C-alpha cells in the first residue's frame, strides 16, 4: 500500500483531455488518404469552406475543449514545418492519447508514459531514417511522384497530371537546386480567379496583376520597358502645410498653366527613358495619378497601372527586374525592367488580368493562376497546390524519401513492438502502446479505401515482418502490394515531423492535471 | 436630502428651508421665518411659534 | 471652517486669512514669513500665454520667429519686473500665476498666490490698505497693501496664508475649528445669528 | 416614524411636506437611543484596533481592492456607512487625523463610550443638554489635569532618543513594528531634516513617501535627497553620476514655439533652407548653453526629441525628461539649484549639486528609478519603502505618516503625557474628585465622563488578554496610593506598569485633542433629538 | 454589540462586515484554497494546469508557474488577493519561488487556524512567528555557500541552479539542453542584469530540442527593396531618426506662395533635405543602417543606390539590443561622424526559421544581448517554454548579482525548520507552540514536493528531519529514486536570494493575514 | 494572557438578548404605577385592546 491518491480530479482531467483528443482524431479520420473525402464547414458568419486539409478543418471548426485546441495548434505546427501531414499528425496524437487511457488504467504514471513515449519516438525516428532513401533534386520523376502523392488526397487529383508538373516547376524555378537548403513559398504567387475549370490553371513565369489598366486603347505592349513609381503624378504638394494665395486674376491662369507644365515635365522625363509601361504605387494622402498625368501618358503611348500595393513591390521588383523610383530625378533607363510582352488578358468574361510575360531579368519568382468553377473548389485547389509545393519544400530541406500507403506506420509499429519486447519493465507496456497506436494510420487508410481494416493491417504487418518494408495499401488493386510500384512516396521529413510533434504534444497533455476557469 | 447629505441645525429658518413644505398655508410660516432671518437674523423659531 | 481642532481653538484674525491656492513648482522655494511686507493685489494673469485670443502672428523669417518668442518672454518678464520693483514682497492675483512667475518670485525671494478668490482679495484690500490692479504699470505705494506680518502656517491639514497686524483693518476673518463639516456649519450659523444681532 | 399622520379632521387631503408618505422621522429619546446604538456599534468595531495587541481590519472597496489597516481614520473612511451618526464618527476620526495624525481610534472609542454612558443617564431621566454640559465640565477638568501631569522632551537634533521613543510608541500598534526602531529613526530624521525650527512648522510636501514592491520592509530607508520614477533619456547614457552639477529646466529641449497663434510662412527655397538651419542651430545652441554652464546632468520637465537626446549623449550630458513639477521642485530644493525656464537664463550659479545621481534597478522587472542624494544640506527628503506586497507597503506608508505627524506635534509642543491608558486613568481620577466636590446634578454626568475615560485602559487590557476590570482597578488603586500618573496597562507584559519606564509616550496635544474632539462631537450628538430623511 | 448584528444596521445596501471568527474563517479558507490550488505544481514531479480564460477570446494557457496561475484566476477573497499579490511580488523580485512562497503562506495560515482553535491569540502567534523567522533567516544565511570567486565552480553552480529551476517545468525533458542555453545566454550579458537584452522568439514548429541560442543575433524586420541581403564585414549605423517625411519641428511653419512653380521648388527642397540627411549618414562609412523609426521610399532608394542595407521599423528594444550586440551608438544626429561609434559583425544575412525570414547578425562584436529561438509543437508549449526560460534566466541573473547558493530538495526548508525547532524547545510559553507550527509549515514544503512525486512523504520527511538533527545539513530529497541524499553532490542548489525571499515574503503575508479580525466590504460598484 | 476567546458570536448573542429585553422593559415602563397610562393594541385581525396590564400587553 503506497500513497492513497486522495484526489481523483487529476485522473478525471487526463481522461477528459484524452477523450477530446480522440474525438478530434476520430472526426478527421475520414479525411485521410486518397480515398478520403472532404468536409464542408459553414462559419457562424456563413462563410462556406470545403476542404480535405486537416489544419484547415481544425482551424475552421471552432473547437472548444483545451486538448482539442492543442491538437489544432499541433496541426498548424505540422503545416509550418512540413505543410503536409496535418491530418496524420492529429490522428497519431489522438491515438497515442487513446492508448494512454488504458495505460493510466493499468496504473502507470503519466511521467513514465511520457518518458517511454520519448524512447519510442527516438527509436521510431531511427527506424524511419533507416527505411528512407536519399533523393537528388535532379530526380524530376521522384519530385513528380512526391507531388502526385501529396495531391492524391485532394479534390484536385484528376488534375494531378497537370498540377504536379506545375508544382515541381514552380519550386524548381524559385530556388538554386545546388545550394538551396529551403524554399520561401512567398516566391510562388498564387492568383485565384473564378471562371473556367481547374484544367485551366497555369504557371506564369512572368508577373500577374489584378490591378486594372488606366489607359483606354493601350492594352498590349511588346518589348515592354516597365518602371515602378513610388512618387505621385499630380500637382506639387509639400509635406508641410502648403497653400497658393491668389491676389490677382493673372495668378489664376498662371496657377493652372504651371500645374500643367509640372505634370508635363514629369511625364516627359518618364517618356524620355523609353518607358512604355508604368506601375504606380498606391498612394493615400496624395493623388498618385491625376487625370492630366493620365492624359499625357496616354498621348505618349504609355500603359499605366496604378494602385500597386506597397507589399507587392518587392515581389514585382524580384520578378521583372525593375527598381522602385521615389524621385523623378532617379527615374532613368537602368531603373526599368525589360519584358517581351505586357498584356491585359481577358478570361472569358470572368474578369481581367495584367500579364507581364518574358523577362530579361526573371529573378527567382513564379506565379500560379488558379482557375475553377466555384469559390469552394478554387479555394481547395489553392490549398492542395500549397500542399504540393510544401512537399517539394520538404524534399529540398531533407533529401530523403519514404514510402507511403501506411508502410512507415506499419514498419514503425512492428519494430517498436520488437523494441518493447526488448525493453522489459513498465516502459514495455507504454512502448507497445505507442506501437499499436501508430498502427492506426494503416487502419484508417484501409477503412477509407473500403477494405477490411483488420485483414489489411494484418497482411501488412506480416509482409513487413517477412521483409517487404516498402509495402503498403494499394487502393488501386484493393489490397497490399509494393507501394513504390504505385509510386506513393513522401518526404521522410513529413513522417518524422509528424511523429516528433505528436509525441511532444502528447507529453505536454500528459503533464496536465487540472483546469481552471480564469 | 435625497443625495443623502445631512444638515444639523438648531436654526428654525434653516430647518424650515430644509423641510420640503408644500402646504400653501404652511409655506407662510417658512416665509416669515425667512423674513425674520433677513431683517434681524434671530427670532426665526419664535416667529413661527 | 478648518476641520480639526476645538471650539476654543477657533480664532479671529485682525486681518485676513485664506487657504493656499494651487501652487506650482517653486512655491516651496519661496519664503513663508515676512515681517513688514508690501502687498501687490492684482487682477492679472502672470504666465506665458497668447497675448490675445483673436491675435495671430505672421512672420516669414526665422529671425522674426525668434524675436516673437523672445517678445512673449519679455512681455511676461516686464510685468514681473515691474511687480518686483514696486517693492512688494507678497503678490496676490485673482487670476492664475504660472510656474514661470512662481519661480521668478521664488528667485527674488517674494511670495505669490494666484487664483485667489475675489472675496478674499477684497478682504485683503480692506485690511492691508491698497487697491486691486488690472495693470502693473502704476504700482505706487498708494495702491500697494501692507501688513505687519505675513505667514503661511498649517491649520488642521490645510495651509493658510495670514495677513496679520493691519491696524487700519476694516476686515476680520473667523477661523472655526471642529470635528465635522456640519459641526462647523452650525457653528457658522450660530455666529451669523450673533453677528446680525 | 412618519412625517404627518392626520389626513384631516374633516376627510379632506392633508399634504404638508413633499413625499411625506415616503419620508421618515424619529423624535426624542428614541432618536437619541438610535444615535447611541449607531455610535456604540462603530466604537465597538474600532476598540479591537487599539494598542500594540490591537488587530487590523481588511477593507474592500467598490472595485474589490483590499486594504489591511489598523488606522481608525482609514477604516472609517473606507467604511461604507449609511447612518448619519456613524458619518459624524467618521468625521471625528478624520478631524483627529487632520489636526494630529494619531489618536484616530482613541477618539472614536472614547466618543462611543461617552454616548454609552449618556444612555444610562437618559434612562435615569437627565436632560441630554445637562449631560453635555457635565461632559464639558469634566472635559475641562481632564484637559487641565493633562497639562498638570504632562512631561517635556527635548526636540534637539543632538539627542533624539525622546523623539525616537515617541515615534516608537506611535508605531507600536502597526504592522511595521517588526522594524520598530528603524522606522522610528527614519521618521525622526525625516521631520528634523525637513522642519522649520524657528517657525515650528513642518511641511510634509518636503517629505516624499515612496513605496516599491520588492525587497524587504527592512530595506525601507531615508534618502537625504530625492527619488524619481524615471530613468536617463538615452539608454546608452551612464547610469551613475558622481558630483553631479544639475541643470533643472522647465523648457522642453525643442525648437522655440510662441504661445500666441503664429504662422511662419515659407515662400522660397531660401526660406526653407533658413528654417532648416534655424532648427539645427537651435538644437546645437541648447546643448552648448547647458555645457557652458558647466552642468554634468540635465533634468527637464517636458521631455525632448531625438536630436536633443543624441546631442546630450554625444556631449556627455546625462539627462532625465518628463519629470513632474513637484519632483522638479523637490530636486531644486534638495540639490540647492534654481529652476530655470529657458536655456538662455541658465548659469553656473542656478545649478544644483548632488554628490551621487544613480539609476536603480528592481530585480526582474524592467523598472528603473533615479536617486539623487549626497547633497550638501538637503531641506527635502525621501522615504523609500520596500516590502513583500502592496498591502503592507500601503500600511507602512500610513504608519510612517502617523510617526511623522507625531514628531511634528512634538516640534509644535514638546509636552508629553505617558500612555498605556495611564493618562486616561489619571484624568478619570481627577474628574471623579471634582465630581465629588460638585453639588449640582452634573455630578452624575461627570462620573459618567470618568467611567468613559476608563474605557481606553479597559480596551487595552482586553486586547492584551488581561481582565479589564481587575487590571484597571489595580492600576487605578496604585495611581491613587503611590502618586504616579505614569502607571498604566502592561500590554506587552514587560512586568512593570510604569509607562515612564517602558517609554510609552504620547503627545499632550494628542490626548487633549482626543478629549476635546470626543466631547464636542458627543455634545452635538446629544443635542440632536429629531431625524428626518427619505 | 456589533456593527452588523445590532438592532440598527450601520451600512449601505450591499456592504458587509465579517467579525472575528467569521473573518478568520473566510481568510483561512481563502488562503488555503489558493495554496491547495497552486500546489501539485511544486517540484520536479509537479504537473501543469490549463487556464482556459472565459472572455470572448478564450485565451488558453498551460502553466506550471504559480505566479502566472494566480494572476490568471478570478479571485474575490481578500486574503487570497493578498497571497496573489505576494506571488506577483516574488516574480518581480526574483524569477522563482512563486509557488513555494504561496504554499508556505498557506501552510502557515493552516497552522495558525489550528492554533487559534487551540485558543492562542493571533499576536502570541505573530510574536513566535517573528522569532522563528529570525532563527530561519540566520540558519539559512549560515548554510549559504558562495563560489563567485572560483570561475569553474561558479559555472557549475550556475548550471546546477538552472537545472534545478527548470526541473519543475516542461523543459525538464530537454533540461541538459535548456540549462546550457540559459547559462550561456546569461553569461553573454557580461554581468549586466538586463533581461530585455535576452530576446526570445517563439517559432511554431520543430521540436523543443530544436531550440537554440543564436551565436549572434536575429531580427524579425525587413530589408529595403533595391538593397543587399548579405553583407560581410558589416559596418552598422544604429539610428532613431525620422527618415519619414521628416518635417522641421517648427509647427507654425507653412508654405504660403503664389505659384505652383514655387510649391514645386519647395517640394524639391524637401527632397534635397532628405538627400542631404542620407548623405550625412553615408559619410559615416556604413554598409547597414538600422532605424528605430520608419524609412520611406526615397531614403530607401538612396540607401539602395548606395549599396546599404537599410532595416526599418526596429523598435526601441530592437535598437537597444542591436547596440548591445554590435557596439554601436543609437544616433539621431550625423554632423559629427567622428563621434558616432559604429557596430560591427562579420556577416549579416537573411535566414529561414519555420516559414519566416529573419535578419541574422553573425560574428558580432560584443554580443551583450542575445536571441533564443524557441521551437515547439503548440503555442501553449511555446508560451510555457518562454515562461520557464524566463524563470531560469531571472534566477541566473540574480545569482550573478549575488553568488550565494543554497541547497534545494527540501534541505534548506528542513534546516530552517530544525533551527526553528531548537528555538521553540528552548523557548517557554505558547510562542513555542507557534514556533513549532512555523517549523511544521517549513517541513510541509518538502512534504508536498515528495507527495507530488508519489513517495512516502512522511517517511522521507522523517528521514530528512533525523538527518538534519544529526548534523547532515546537506541532506535533501533525491527525487530520481525517491530517497534522501546529498544535495551538494547531486547538484540540487538554489539561490540564497530566492530562498530567503520565499521565507520572508511568506512569513510577512501570513503575519498580515493573521492580524485581521474584521473584513468590512463595501457595496460592489456593479 | 488566558484563552483568546476565538469566537465572538456568544457575546453578540448575549448583547442581542439583553437589547431585546431592555427594549420590552422600556416599552412598558410607561404602564407602571398610578400615573401610568394604557396602551391600545390592534391585532392583525383588527381586535382592539386597551390595557394597562403588563401580561396582557
Ligand atoms: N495513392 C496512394 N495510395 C496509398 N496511400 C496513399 C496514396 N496517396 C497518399 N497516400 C497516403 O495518405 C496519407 C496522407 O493523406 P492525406 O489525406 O493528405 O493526409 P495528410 O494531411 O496527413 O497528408 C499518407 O499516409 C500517404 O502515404
Ligand atoms: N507599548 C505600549 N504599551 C502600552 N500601551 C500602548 C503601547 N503602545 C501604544 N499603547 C496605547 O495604545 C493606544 C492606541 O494607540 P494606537 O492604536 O497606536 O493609535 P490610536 O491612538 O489612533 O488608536 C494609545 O492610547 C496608547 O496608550
Ligand atoms: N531535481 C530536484 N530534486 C529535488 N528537489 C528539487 C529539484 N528541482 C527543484 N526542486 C525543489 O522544488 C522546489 C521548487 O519547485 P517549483 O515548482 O520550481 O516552485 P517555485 O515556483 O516555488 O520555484 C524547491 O524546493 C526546489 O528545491
Ligand atoms: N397610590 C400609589 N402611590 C405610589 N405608588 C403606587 C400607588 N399605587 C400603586 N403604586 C405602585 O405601582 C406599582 C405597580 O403598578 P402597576 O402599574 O399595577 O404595575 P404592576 O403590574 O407591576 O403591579 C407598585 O410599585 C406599587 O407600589
Ligand atoms: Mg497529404
Ligand atoms: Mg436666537
Ligand atoms: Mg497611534
Ligand atoms: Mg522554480
Amino acid at each position: 500500500k503506497g500513497a492513497y491518491q486522495d484526489r481523483d480530479k487529476p485522473a478525471q482531467i487526463r481522461f477528459s483531455n484524452i477523450s477530446a483528443a480522440k474525438a478530434v482524431a476520430d472526426a478527421i479520420r475520414t479525411s485521410l488518404g486518397p480515398k478520403g473525402m472532404d468536409k464542408m464547414i459553414q462559419d457562424g458568419k456563413g462563410d462556406v469552406t470545403i476542404t480535405n486539409d486537416g489544419a484547415t478543418i481544425l482551424k475552421q471548426m471552432q473547437v472548444l475543449h483545451p486538448a482539442a485546441r492543442m491538437l489544432v495548434e499541433l496541426s498548424k505546427a505540422q503545416d509550418i514545418e512540413a505543410g503536409d501531414g496535418t491530418t496524420s499528425v492529429v490522428i497519431i496524437a489522438g491515438s497515442l492519447l487513446d492508448s494512454c487511457t488504458k495505460l493510466l488504467q493499468k496504473g502507470i504514471h503519466p511521467t513514465i508514459i511520457s518518458e517511454s513515449f520519448q524512447k519510442a519516438l527516438e527509436k521510431g525516428i531511427e527506424i524511419l531514417t533507416d527505411m528512407s532513401r536519399p533523393v537528388e533534386l535532379s530526380d524530376r520523376e521522384t519530385l513528380l511522384n512526391s507531388a502526385t502523392t501529396s495531391l492524391n488526397s485532394k479534390v484536385v487529383s484528376q488534375y494531378s497530371s497537370l498540377l504536379s508538373p506545375m508544382s515541381v516547376n514552380a519550386v524548381m524555378k524559385v530556388i538554386d537546386p545546388a545550394t538551396a537548403t529551403s524554399v520561401d513559398l512567398r516566391d510562388i504567387k498564387i492568383v485565384k480567379k473564378l471562371g473556367g475549370t481547374i484544367d485551366d490553371c497555369e504557371l506564369v513565369e512572368g508577373l500577374v496583376l489584378t490591378q486594372k489598366v488606366s489607359n483606354s486603347g493601350i492594352t498590349r505592349v511588346e518589348k515592354a520597358k516597365i518602371g515602378l513609381i513610388q512618387f505621385c503624378l499630380s500637382a506639387p504638394k509639400t509635406d508641410m502645410d502648403n497653400q497658393i494665395v491668389v491676389s490677382d486674376y493673372a495668378q489664376m491662369d498662371r496657377v493652372l498653366r504651371e500645374e500643367r507644365a509640372y505634370i508635363l515635365n514629369l511625364v516627359k522625363q518618364i517618356k524620355k527613358t523609353g518607358c512604355n509601361v508604368l506601375l504606380i504605387q498606391k498612394s493615400i494622402l496624395r493623388d498618385a495619378l491625376s487625370d492630366l498625368a493620365l492624359h499625357f501618358l496616354n498621348k505618349m503611348k504609355i500603359m499605366v497601372i496604378k494602385d500597386i500595393e506597397r507589399e507587392d513591390i518587392e515581389f514585382i521588383c524580384k520578378t521583372i527586374g525593375t527598381k522602385p523610383v521615389a524621385h523623378i530625378d532617379q527615374f532613368t533607363a537602368d531603373m526599368l525592367g525589360s519584358a517581351e510582352l505586357a498584356e491585359e488578358v481577358n478570361l472569358n468574361g470572368s474578369g481581367k488580368l495584367l500579364k507581364i510575360t518574358g523577362c530579361a531579368s526573371p529573378g527567382k519568382t513564379v506565379t500560379i493562376v488558379v482557375r475553377g468553377s466555384n469559390k469552394l473548389v478554387i479555394e481547395e485547389a489553392e490549398r492542395s497546390i500549397h500542399d504540393a509545393l510544401c512537399v517539394i519544400r520538404c524534399l529540398v530541406k531533407k533529401r530523403a524519401l519514404i514510402a507511403g500507403g501506411g508502410a512507415p506506420e506499419i514498419e514503425l509499429a512492428l519494430r517498436l513492438t520488437e523494441y518493447s519486447r526488448t525493453l522489459s519493465g513498465m516502459e514495455s507496456y507504454c512502448v507497445r502502446a505507442f506501437a499499436d497506436a501508430m498502427e492506426v494510420i494503416p487502419s484508417t487508410l484501409a477503412e477509407n479505401a473500403g477494405l477490411n481494416p483488420i485483414s489489411t493491417v494484418t497482411e501488412l504487418r506480416n509482409r513487413h515482418a517477412q521483409g517487404e518494408k516498402t509495402a503498403g495499401i494499394n487502393v488501386r488493386k484493393g489490397g497490399i502490394s509494393n507501394i513504390l510500384e504505385e509510386l506513393v512516396v513522401q518526404p521522410l521529413l513529413v513522417s518524422v515531423s509528424a511523429l516528433t510533434l505528436a509525441t511532444e504534444t502528447v507529453r505536454s497533455i500528459l503533464k496536465i492535471d487540472d483546469v481552471v476557469n480564469t | 436630502d435625497g443625495r443623502g447629505k445631512a444638515t444639523i441645525s438648531n436654526d428654525g429658518a434653516t430647518i424650515l428651508k430644509l423641510l420640503d413644505v408644500v402646504h400653501p398655508a404652511a409655506k407662510t410660516l417658512v416665509d416669515i421665518a425667512k423674513s425674520q432671518d433677513a431683517e434681524v437674523g434671530d427670532g426665526t423659531t419664535s416667529v413661527t411659534l | 471652517k478648518v476641520q480639526g481642532g476645538a471650539l476654543e481653538d477657533s480664532q479671529l484674525v485682525a486681518g485676513v486669512a485664506f487657504k493656499k491656492t494651487f501652487s506650482y513648482a517653486g512655491f516651496e522655494m519661496q519664503p513663508k514669513k515676512y515681517h513688514n511686507p508690501k502687498i501687490a493685489l492684482l487682477n492679472v494673469e502672470l504666465e506665458l500665454k497668447a497675448e490675445k485670443d483673436n491675435a495671430e502672428i505672421r512672420v516669414h523669417t526665422v529671425e522674426d520667429y525668434q524675436a516673437i518668442v523672445d517678445a512673449e518672454w519679455n512681455i511676461l518678464y516686464d510685468k514681473l519686473e515691474k511687480i518686483h520693483h514696486s517693492g512688494a514682497k507678497v503678490v496676490l492675483s485673482k487670476l492664475p500665476i504660472g510656474d514661470v512667475a512662481t519661480q521668478y518670485f521664488a528667485d527674488r525671494d517674494m511670495f505669490c498666490a494666484g487664483r485667489v478668490p475675489e472675496e478674499d482679495l477684497k478682504r485683503t484690500m480692506m485690511a492691508c490698505g491698497g487697491s486691486i490692479q488690472t495693470s502693473v504699470n502704476a504700482l505706487s505705494a498708494d495702491v500697494l497693501g501692507r501688513c505687519q506680518v505675513f505667514e503661511e502656517t498649517q491649520i488642521g491639514g490645510e495651509r493658510y496664508n495670514f495677513f496679520t497686524g493691519c491696524p487700519k483693518a476694516k476686515t476680520c476673518t473667523f477661523i472655526l475649528r471642529g470635528g465635522a463639516e456640519q459641526f462647523m456649519e452650525e457653528t457658522e450659523r450660530s455666529l451669523h445669528d450673533a453677528i446680525m444681532i | 416614524s412618519m412625517g404627518t399622520l392626520a389626513f384631516d379632521e374633516y376627510g379632506r387631503p392633508f399634504l404638508i411636506i413633499k413625499d411625506q408618505d415616503r419620508k421618515s422621522r424619529l423624535m426624542g429619546l428614541e432618536a437619541l437611543k438610535s444615535h447611541i446604538m449607531a455610535a456604540k456599534a462603530v466604537a465597538n468595531t474600532m476598540r479591537t484596533s487599539l494598542g500594540p495587541n490591537g488587530l487590523d481590519k481588511m477593507m474592500v472597496d467598490k472595485d474589490g481592492d483590499v486594504t489591511v489597516t489598523n488606522d481608525g481614520a482609514t477604516i472609517l473612511s473606507m467604511m461604507d456607512v449609511d447612518h448619519q451618526i456613524a458619518k459624524l464618527m467618521v468625521e471625528l476620526s478624520k478631524s483627529q487625523d487632520d489636526e494630529i495624525g494619531d489618536g484616530t481610534t482613541g477618539v472614536v472609542v472614547l466618543a462611543g463610550a461617552l454616548l454609552e454612558e449618556a444612555e444610562q443617564l437618559l434612562d435615569r431621566g437627565i436632560h441630554p443638554i445637562r449631560i453635555a454640559d457635565g461632559y464639558e465640565q469634566a472635559a475641562r477638568v481632564a484637559i487641565e489635569h493633562l497639562d498638570k501631569i504632562s512631561d517635556s522632551v527635548l526636540v534637539d537634533i543632538k539627542d533624539t532618543e525622546p523623539l525616537i521613543q515617541t515615534a516608537k510608541t506611535t508605531l507600536g500598534s502597526k504592522v511595521v513594528n517588526s522594524c520598530h526602531r528603524q522606522m522610528a529613526e527614519i521618521a525622526v530624521n525625516a521631520v528634523l531634516t525637513v522642519a522649520d525650527m524657528e517657525r515650528r512648522d513642518v511641511d510634509f510636501e518636503l517629505i516624499k513617501v515612496e513605496g516599491k514592491v520588492g525587497g524587504r520592509l527592512e530595506d525601507t530607508k531615508l534618502i537625504k535627497g530625492v527619488i524619481v520614477d524615471k530613468d536617463f533619456s538615452h539608454p546608452q547614457m551612464p547610469k551613475k553620476v558622481e558630483d553631479a552639477k544639475i541643470a533643472i529646466l522647465t523648457c522642453p529641449f525643442e525648437p522655440p514655439k510662441p504661445k500666441t497663434k503664429h504662422k511662419l510662412d515659407v515662400t522660397s527655397v531660401e526660406d526653407y533652407k533658413a528654417l532648416q538651419k534655424y532648427e539645427k542651430e537651435k538644437f546645437e545652441e541648447m546643448i552648448q548653453q547647458i555645457k557652458e554652464t558647466g552642468a554634468n546632468l540635465a533634468i527637464c520637465q517636458w521631455g525632448f526629441d531625438d536630436e536633443a537626446n543624441h546631442l546630450l549623449l554625444q556631449n556627455n550630458l546625462p539627462a532625465v525628461r518628463w519629470v513632474g513639477g513637484p519632483e522638479i521642485e523637490l530636486i531644486a530644493i534638495a540639490t540647492g539649484g534654481r529652476i530655470v525656464p529657458r536655456f538662455s537664463e541658465l548659469t553656473a550659479e542656478k545649478l544644483g549639486f548632488a554628490g551621487l545621481v544613480q539609476e536603480i534597478s528592481f530585480g526582474t522587472t524592467k523598472d528603473k528609478m533615479l536617486v539623487i542624494e549626497q547633497c550638501k544640506n538637503s531641506r527635502a527628503v525621501t522615504i523609500f519603502i520596500r516590502g513583500g506586497n502592496k498591502m503592507i507597503i500601503e500600511e507602512a506608508k500610513r504608519s510612517l505618516h502617523d510617526a511623522l505627524c507625531v514628531i511634528r506635534n512634538l516640534i509644535r509642543d514638546n509636552r508629553v503625557v505617558y500612555g498605556g491608558g495611564a493618562a486616561e486613568i489619571s484624568c478619570a481620577l481627577a474628574v471623579s474628585q471634582e465630581a465629588d466636590k460638585c453639588p449640582t446634578l452634573e455630578q452624575y454626568a461627570m462620573r459618567a465622563f470618568a467611567d468613559a475615560l476608563e474605557v481606553i485602559p479597559m480596551a487595552l487590557s482586553e486586547n492584551s488578554g488581561m481582565n479589564p476590570i481587575q487590571t484597571m482597578t489595580e492600576v487605578r488603586a496604585r495611581q491613587v496610593k503611590e502618586m504616579n500618573p505614569a502607571l498604566g496597562i502592561d500590554c506587552l507584559h514587560k512586568g512593570t506598569n510604569d509607562m515612564k519606564q517602558q517609554h510609552v509616550i504620547e503627545t499632550l496635544i494628542g490626548k487633549k485633542q482626543q478629549i476635546s474632539l470626543a466631547t464636542q462631537m458627543v455634545r452635538m450628538i446629544l443635542k440632536i433629538d429629531d431625524i428626518r430623511k427619505p | 454589540a456589533s456593527l452588523s448584528l445590532a438592532p440598527v444596521n450601520i451600512f449601505k445596501a450591499g456592504a458587509d462586515e465579517e467579525r472575528a471568527e467569521t473573518a478568520r474563517l473566510t481568510s483561512f479558507i481563502g488562503a488555503i484554497a489558493i495554496g491547495d490550488l497552486v500546489k501539485s505544481t511544486l517540484g520536479p514531479k509537479g504537473m501543469d494546469k490549463i487556464l482556459l480564460s472565459s472572455g470572448r477570446d478564450a485565451s488558453l494557457m498551460v502553466t506550471n508557474d504559480g505566479a502566472t496561475i494566480l494572476k490568471n484566476i478570478g479571485v474575490d477573497n481578500p486574503a487570497a488577493k493578498v497571497l496573489v499579490d505576494m506571488s506577483r511580488v516574488q516574480d518581480d523580485e526574483v524569477g522563482d519561488g512563486t509557488t513555494s512562497v504561496t504554499v508556505l503562506a498557506a501552510e502557515l495560515l493552516r497552522e495558525a487556524e489550528s492554533l487559534i482553535a487551540k485558543k492562542i491569540h493571533p499576536q502570541t502567534i505573530i510574536a513566535g512567528w517573528r522569532e522563528a523567522t529570525k532563527a530561519a533567516r540566520e540558519a539559512l544565511l549560515s548554510s549559504a555557500v558562495d563560489h563567485g570567486s572560483d570561475e569553474v565552480k561558479f559555472r557549475q553552480d550556475l548550471m546546477n541552479i538552472a537545472g534545478t529551476t527548470l526541473s519543475s517545468k516542461l523543459l525538464t525533458h530537454h533540461k541538459d539542453h535548456f540549462t546550457k542555453l540559459a547559462v550561456e545566454a546569461v553569461l553573454r550579458l557580461k554581468g549586466s542584469g538586463n533581461l530585455e537584452a535576452i530576446h526570445i522568439i517563439k517559432k511554431l514548429g520543430g521540436s523543443l530540442a530544436d531550440s537554440y541560442l543564436d551565436e549572434g543575433f536575429l531580427l524579425d524586420k525587413k530589408i529595403g527593396v533595391n538593397q543587399p541581403k548579405r553583407i560581410e564585414n558589416a559596418k552598422i549605423l544604429i539610428a532613431n531618426t525620422g527618415m519619414d517625411t521628416d518635417k522641421i519641428k517648427i509647427f507654425g511653419s507653412r508654405v504660403r506662395v503664389d505659384s505652383t512653380a514655387k510649391v514645386a521648388e519647395i517640394e524639391h527642397a524637401e527632397k534635397e533635405k532628405m538627400k542631404e540627411k542620407v548623405e550625412r549618414i553615408l559619410k559615416h562609412g556604413i554598409n547597414c543602417f538600422i532605424n528605430r523609426q520608419l524609412i520611406y521610399n526615397y531614403p530607401e532608394q538612396l540607401f539602395g543606390a548606395a549599396g546599404v542595407m537599410a532595416i526599418e521599423h526596429a523598435d526601441f528594444a530592437g535598437v537597444e539590443r542591436l547596440a548591445l550586440v554590435t557596439g554601436g551608438e543609437i544616433a539621431s544626429t550625423f554632423d559629427h561622424p567622428e563621434l558616432v561609434k559604429l557596430g560591427s559583425c562579420k556577416l549579416i544575412e537573411e535566414v529561414m526559421i519555420g516559414e519566416d525570414k529573419l535578419i541574422h547578425f553573425s560574428g558580432v562584436a560584443l554580443g551583450e544581448a542575445c536571441t533564443i529561438v524557441l521551437r515547439g509543437a503548440t503555442q501553449q508549449i511555446l508560451d510555457e517554454a518562454e515562461r520557464s526560460l524566463h524563470d531560469a534566466l531571472c534566477v541566473l541573473a540574480q545569482t550573478v548579482k549575488d553568488s550565494r547558493t543554497v541547497y534545494g530538495g527540501g534541505c534548506s526548508e528542513m534546516l530552517m525548520a530544525h533551527a526553528v525547532t531548537q528555538l521553540a524547545n528552548r523557548t517557554p510559553g505558547k510562542e513555542a507552540v507557534a514556533m513549532e507550527s512555523y517549523a511544521k509549515a517549513l517541513r510541509m514544503l518538502p512534504t508536498i514536493i515528495a507527495d507530488n512525486a508519489g513517495y512516502d512523504s512522511a517517511d522521507l520527511v522523517a528521514q530528512l528531519r533525523a538527518a538534519h538533527s544529526e548534523g547532515n545539513t546537506t541532506a535533501g530529497l533525491d527525487m530520481r529514486e525517491g530517497t534522501i541524499g546529498d544535495m551538494a553532490i547531486l547538484g540540487i542548489t538554489e539561490s540564497f536570494q530566492v530562498k530567503r525571499q520565499v521565507l520572508l515574503s511568506a512569513a510577512e503575508a501570513a503575519e498580515v493575514i493573521l492580524r485581521v479580525d474584521n473584513i468590512i466590504k463595501a457595496a460592489p460598484r456593479k
